[PDB]
């Protein structure tokens, strides 16, 4: 078929710091009926928007980090399982987990351990309260944010040679796969028996109960490991359904497997040595190290900006990623490379950050 | 096809997520 997907720039604006902005998220726990919320990150800064009608965007609260030297790479949104409320966890270049209040822009509570700059940050998409990172010291991390616990620290003897650059939930949150600066794409088994126990220890743990520390599990071993996608740096994995997208500089994003065309993602073996190639969605000019692709809610859309300004979309329900394109969304005055994109939980609005602190809504006709 | 087999999937799982999703009543922000 081919894509109906039609957007209309309404709206951009300039944050004062001038800094890049690396990152962009929609809260998507916000309830159907709820103002439309978006966070920015960028120097040391985190910034919350709401979404009105004609393309308004009102500036809700800034966050200004103590350190003037923090440089905030990425934010994920979450809430507090017991409260409702909304809660936002930043980190960058410091390698500290920040825990905001949306609300308030105070600082909940903070998480200190990783060696070094922290490039991502994901929650599960079943448990609000496990949050995972990914450093610049070569490993991933599993935190419960209920009980202040690390669950696991994925890496060492099989683990990633280089940073972790990205790293993925699936849809159900079963298994992680991460991908670095190694040229390697891992997948971390998070259902197996010893995790899904690890996981429970970290609820049972009561500080005013025990004077013993929280004993993290040392995940030295992924459950599938491939170097044969891309030929350099990995800088952005996502799941789609049983496959994978990831991205490197060749200025295209691979669709891809482990194991052979019809092996079962379930019954892929540690060993499996094998990887089957399913498309290419290719663009140009994005040529650039850390730039992220991003997709919709129900994974209709695919996202990605480039170096130049433009933003490519995909329509995933087609079947040919040649056929699957659609028009490429452009605006004379946007010139700076786009860092990354958000659509809102409806798919209706799409925001794209870029490297001159410049934010543009494009709204979707 | 691999294709259809895969939508399918995702379609099932997004929509766990979604009626998670709608069982839940965050507060705004
Ligand atoms: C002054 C400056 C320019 C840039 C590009 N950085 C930058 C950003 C990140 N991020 C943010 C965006 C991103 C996107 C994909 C994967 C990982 C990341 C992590 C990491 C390292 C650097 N660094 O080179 O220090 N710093």
């Amino acid at each position: 078929k081919k894509c109906k997907y039609s957007f209309k720039c309404v709206n951009s604006l300039k944050e004062d710091h001038n800094q890049p902005l690396f990152g962009v998220q929609f809260n998507w726990h916000s309830k159907e009926g709820d103002p439309l919320v978006f966070a920015t990150v960028g120097s040391n800064r985190v910034t919350l928007y709401e979404c009105h009608s004609q393309g308004e965007i009102r500036l809700l609260q800034s966050y200004v980090d103590a350190d003037a030297d923090e440089n905030f790479y990425t934010c994920a949104w979450t809430y507090d399982s017991n409260t409702s409320h909304p809660l936002l966890a930043v980190a960058g270049s410091r390698g500290i987990i920040r825990i905001i209040n949306p609300i308030t822009m105070q600082c909940i509570k903070h998480y200190v351990g990783h060696g070094n700059a922290i490039n991502e940050l994901k929650f599960h998409p079943r448990d609000p309260n496990l949050l995972l990172s990914v450093s610049k010291d070569h490993a991933l991390r599993l935190w419960n944010i209920q009980t202040d616990t690390l669950v696991a620290i994925f890496g060492g003897v099989e683990g990633h040679r280089d940073e972790v650059l990205s790293a993925d939930y699936d849809l159900l949150g079963e298994k992680i796969m991460s991908c670095g600066m190694d040229h390697s794409l891992k997948l971390w088994r998070i259902n197996s028996k010893r995790m899904m126990n690890a996981i429970k220890e970290s609820y049972d743990y009561n500080p005013n109960k025990t004077n013993r520390p929280f004993i993290s599990q040392k995940i030295h071993f992924p459950d599938f490991s491939t170097r044969d996608i891309h030929r350099n740096y990995v800088d952005c994995v996502r799941w789609l359904g049983d496959l994978i997208l990831s991205k490197s500089c060749e200025n295209a994003i691979v669709c891809w497997k482990p194991g052979k065309m019809e092996d079962d993602i379930d019954k892929i073996k540690p060993s499996e040595s094998n990887v089957t190639i399913l498309g290419r969605f290719d663009y140009s000019q994005c040529d650039i190290w850390y730039m992220r692709f991003s997709m919709d809610f129900w994974q209709k859309m695919l996202a990605l900006g480039n170096q130049v300004g433009k933003l490519y979309v995909w329509d995933l329900e087609v079947e040919d990623p040649h056929k699957a394109k659609c028009t490429t969304l452009t605006h004379h005055k946007c010139g700076a490379a786009i860092r990354q994109t958000s659509f809102s939980r409806d798919s209706s609005i799409l925001i794209a950050v870029c490297d001159d602190a410049s934010i543009w809504r494009w709204d979707r006709l | 096809s691999m294709f259809s087999s895969n939508r399918q999937k995702i379609l099932e799982r997004t929509e766990i997520l979604n009626q998670e999703w709608k069982q839940r009543r965050i507060q705004p922000v």
